[PDB]
């Protein structure tokens, strides 16, 4: 029990600190695995037992080791998709009334959304499948 | 147009009210409706337009219903949303 | 050897490039296309006044698939070409999909667009790509829309 | 087809419960008029060793296990033309709607084999799940009480795809009857709304009569914040209720505090529990509970009235009043403290503690039950 | 003749009667053929605002107050867009629904909004008055407002069709602010504090309890 308690030795060593990006696609089997790199190839290596291995089966971001190139650790979410809610800086703060009435022109479509959005379990128990997405289209 | 390259030929002739009651028997199927729905009159009130119109008038009525966040939408909103729907066909 | 399909994924080691496993389910791109397509499935009962219809299409291609000896006894040609016409998407997008629904078939309704096109093959000279997917799917169908 | 079933399964239903009702007669007389017809053969053997000798129906069952077996080899004179050119297995798929005739003509047996036959056969659910309701339907009858927790959720399993409302609230009056049918009044209360926008089937044509069906089992499970939203569902009885003259009555003076006439139209609604089926499994656990709850309504709206106020007002009978008061004291319930002597009923108030750890150490007790019990039989 | 702006104006004023006459079904169907004709056609916004307050004031009377709230809110930005009077009942029409929703306290965030100043009244101060009695929980000062706005409150018979409903909310919104003191109480004394018989006081809250 002493030793196994050196069991976090094992966590100390992987996670060491010069970890570099990564995207779990898949495994072979456990302690195995199949990696997605953002070096525009991919690596299967074996896998970090000292980690939840149910995070996220389909995408993610994930370590490797500078030679190893193996997961050691797996961050956050980190992208260059910018701050989406940039509060007041991203907000357009316009009057709902936009060049002319449109009173039917979008804004029954944009009602739907915010129905399908808000009322979701307007959109739920009805069960008319809301639409998927706004794709806007018009003249120039 | 060669005769042996149609083996055969089917079309699909615009569907009358005979057609259409299997049609909102099969659309509204979906649909959270009240007690009695008497589709037989908007049925008849449908002028044969196609065979997607009335998928859109049924699922147009529901449209009305989530409007005043209704728990099933009476006859009452499937015949205004058919007005609706006929409001496209007639522009 | 013979278990490692060709065509397929198989571990690599790095330090020598050797076979270190298979992978198992890497990738099928006809039914990637397929996905891109987004054909909505249906059902032989969700036809919607056409019952006519429907045993002609059975009558028109199905009855080689439950009973292909049917013909045999008469000696007369396998059916080739079925077209669905009429007022546009009056059901007749719905009947085929019911089609391939209540016949298990291969459905692939293509619209020549060009992202498909890298799957089929790098130039798609000829119209032959789509057959070498389907060509190994026997059981399969095509439809094409106006 | 199953959808008269109803037809035969209350019929004979009322026939063999309340001690037969009355002069057994006129019951065996109108179901002999449906049983020799319409190719009723298996259902009915021990019904008959329940009725009289009737001497002679061996040419009343010949003339019918013939004209079963025309509809059955006839069965046997399509299986092989619709096998020569194949539709979409048009063997299946013609008994598939007519395994249902061999299910109400057969037992079960030639329903479940051809069921879980074109159960494989379509490949979209809009006849499967109609397969299933049927499923449920027989699970009824021969109250297979095992076999619908099966296919429930095997129901239940394929609605989320679609809407299926049909096939949604539908489903919803099957869990509704069957909550009723045995003791869990709790879900019958969850049906009610579902009543309120459901439809008339053969079985309940009437929607007045499934109408005042809601309301019995509404008294029971909502209190009267939710007797509000009764009285919101009243104004959907001066919908329906309003042809009734007997529920209208009797749910509203609950209501109107209308306390002496309450019993009126209770023993009412009792004797017609009674002779009801599906009912008469727990008429008597229904007004003993209806008793309860319109004894403390009153109750709780003083600190204390004295016992001979509730004769005049409430239901005669002083001593009446007496015993049953001091036989629900005493089942633990009812929250007050009758003296006798100075003739006075006194409440109390308790904490919503010392009951609430009451059910718990039921249930503690139980699982624990059930746990040890399961540790000795496995592990030899 | 197919005369759709006709048709809309003759079906809302046919709702409108059979609204007076208290027939709620038959108006209910003459707006809804109203709204189906108007949605074929351009409505202009006054008659449009038309709609928007009858069907707010069918919704409000079948006491499903959010609807007509909604409903009125279109009213008041229609008619405020036309500066017609007519604007002015929406107003009232819409602080009923709020004051109903036991919202009371956003009567004087509406009040101070720069549409409601456009058109200070003193129904208005009916309206912000009798927000007051319910914020507060004391009935008095509703007959007060009563009394003091009757060319406000009475003669208009949509609003007096809800004064026995907010009266009755009123009573029991004081009365439970009354009880709150206490947990044991006469009823006597509940009744001098609220100076109404002890025989009412005694059947409403029993009612209450009942409710």
């Amino acid at each position: 029990k002493r030793e196994h308690l050196r069991a976090q030795e094992e966590v100390k060593r992987i996670q060491s600190v010069p970890l570099v990006i990564g995207q779990f696609m898949e495994m072979v089997d456990q302690n195995n695995g199949i990696v997605g790199s953002t070096t525009g190839s991919n690596y299967y290596v074996r896998i970090l037992s000292t980690i939840n291995r149910e995070l996220l089966k389909p995408s993610a971001s994930v370590a490797l080791h500078r030679h190893s190139n193996a997961l050691v650790d797996v961050l956050p979410p980190e992208a260059d998709s910018s701050i989406s809610l940039l509060s007041q800086s991203e907000k357009p703060d316009v009057s709902y009334n936009d060049i002319g009435g449109c009173d039917i022109q979008k804004q029954e479509i944009r009602e739907a959304v915010e129905l399908p959005l808000t009322h979701h379990d307007l959109y739920k128990q009805i069960g008319i499948d809301p639409p998927r997405g706004v794709l806007l289209y018009g003249p120039p | 147009l060669r005769p042996g390259r149609i083996d055969r030929k089917i079309e699909f002739p615009n569907p009358t009210e005979e057609s259409r009651f299997d049609i909102l028997k099969i659309h509204s199927r979906r649909m959270n409706l009240m007690r009695g729905i008497d589709l037989k009159k908007i049925g008849d009130k449908m002028n044969g337009a196609s065979g997607a119109e009335l998928k859109s008038v049924c699922t147009e009525a529901g449209m009305f219903a989530l409007r005043e966040r209704r728990i099933h939408v009476t006859q009452e909103d499937f015949e205004m949303a058919v007005a609706k729907v006929m409001k496209k066909d007639t522009d | 050897i013979t278990k490692l399909t060709p065509t397929t994924r198989v571990a690599l080691r790095n330090d020598s490039y050797v076979l270190h496993l298979v992978l198992p389910s890497k990738v099928d791109p006809l039914v990637n296309l397929m996905k891109v397509e987004k054909v909505p499935d249906s059902t032989y009962d969700m036809i919607g006044g056409l019952d006519q219809q429907i045993k002609e299409i059975k009558e028109v291609i199905e009855l080689p698939i439950k009973h292909p000896e049917l013909f045999e006894s008469l000696g007369i040609a396998q059916p080739k070409g079925v077209l669905l016409y009429g007022p546009p998407g009056t059901g007749k997008t719905l009947l085929a999909r019911a089609v391939a629904h209540h016949t298990d078939c291969t459905f692939i309704r293509v619209s020549g667009s060009e992202l498909v096109q890298k799957y089929i093959g790098e130039g798609s000279r000829m119209v032959r790509e789509l057959f070498v997917m389907a060509r190994e799917h026997a059981p399969s169908i095509i439809f094409m829309d106006e | 087809s199953q959808n008269e079933h109803l037809k035969l399964a209350n019929k004979i239903f009322h026939l063999t419960h309340p001690d037969v009702e009355d002069i057994e007669k006129v019951s065996l007389k109108e179901e002999v008029l449906s049983a020799i017809k319409s190719d009723f053969m298996v259902s009915l053997y021990e019904t008959l060793a329940g009725n009289g000798v009737l001497e002679l129906d061996q040419a009343l069952l010949d003339s019918m296990r013939q004209s079963i077996e025309d509809e059955l080899k006839k069965l046997d004179e399509k299986i092989a033309d619709a096998e020569e050119n194949l539709g979409e297995s048009e063997v299946r798929e013609a008994h598939l709607a007519k395994s249902l005739f061999y299910i109400r003509i057969g037992d079960k047996d030639k329903a479940l084999e051809q069921l879980k036959v074109t159960e494989t056969k379509t490949v979209a659910v809009g006849q499967k799940m109609d397969l299933v309701f049927f499923t449920l339907q027989v699970g009824l009858f021969d109250m297979d009480f095992d076999l619908i927790s099966r296919s429930i959720d095997k129901a239940k399993n394929l609605f989320e795809e679609g809407g299926d409302w049909e096939r949604k609230n539908r489903l919803k009056v099957y869990e509704g009857l069957y909550c009723m049918s045995t003791r869990d009044f709790k879900k019958a209360a969850s049906l009610f709304l579902d009543s309120i926008s459901t439809f008339t089937t053969y079985e309940l044509f009437p929607y007045d009569t499934f109408i005042f069906y809601t309301v019995l089992t509404s008294i029971i499970s909502l209190d009267r914040v939710s007797l509000k939203q009764k009285v919101v569902d009243a104004p959907e009885i001066l919908t329906v209720i309003g042809k009734i003259p007997y529920l209208s009555e009797f749910l509203n003076s609950l209501y109107d505090c209308q306390y002496k006439s309450f019993f009126s139209a209770f023993a009412g609604l009792t004797e017609q529990i009674k002779f009801d089926r599906y009912l008469h499994r727990h008429f008597r656990y229904y007004m003993r509970e209806v008793r309860t709850v319109v004894y403390s309504q009153f109750l709780e709206s003083y600190k204390s009235v004295t016992i001979e106020a509730m004769a005049k007002a409430f239901g005669v009978t002083v001593e009446f009043i007496d015993l049953e008061l001091s036989r629900f004291i005493a089942a633990g319930k009812l929250h007050c403290k009758i003296d006798k002597v100075v003739g006075v009923l006194e409440t109390n108030r308790p904490d919503a503690k010392n009951a609430l750890y009451q059910a718990t150490i039921k249930q503690g007790d139980f699982l624990l039950n059930r746990i040890q019990k399961l540790s000795r039989v496995i592990d030899l | 003749l197919d005369d759709k702006l006709l048709l809309v104006d003759i079906e809302l004023l046919e709702s409108k009667l059979h609204f007076s006459l208290r027939n709620l079904p038959k108006a209910k169907a003459a707006l809804t053929a109203a709204r189906t004709a108007a949605n074929a056609i351009y409505v202009p916004p006054a008659q449009q605002g038309t709609i928007d307050l009858q069907s707010g004031i069918l919704h409000a009377e079948e006491k499903d107050y959010k609807t007509g709230y909604s409903y009125f809110y279109e009213a008041f930005e229609a008619f405020n867009a036309l500066e017609d009077p007519r604007a002015v009942y929406s107003l009232k029409y819409m602080l009923l629904c709020k004051v109903m929703v036991n919202q009371a306290d956003d009567v004087a965030g509406i009040i101070s909004s720069k549409a409601g100043l456009q058109y200070l009244g003193p129904d208005l101060d009916a309206m912000k008055a009798i927000a007051d009695a319910y914020s507060k929980r004391s009935l008095k000062l509703f007959e007060a407002s009563l009394v003091n706005f009757k060319a406000q409150l009475q003669e208009d018979p949509i609003i007096h069709r809800h004064l026995s409903s907010l009266y009755d909310t009123l009573l029991e919104q004081n009365l439970c602010r009354l009880i709150e003191p206490f947990s044991k109480v006469e009823i006597s004394h509940i009744a001098e504090l609220i100076e109404l018989p002890v025989d009412h006081v005694e059947r409403k809250l029993s009612q209450m309890i009942l409710d």
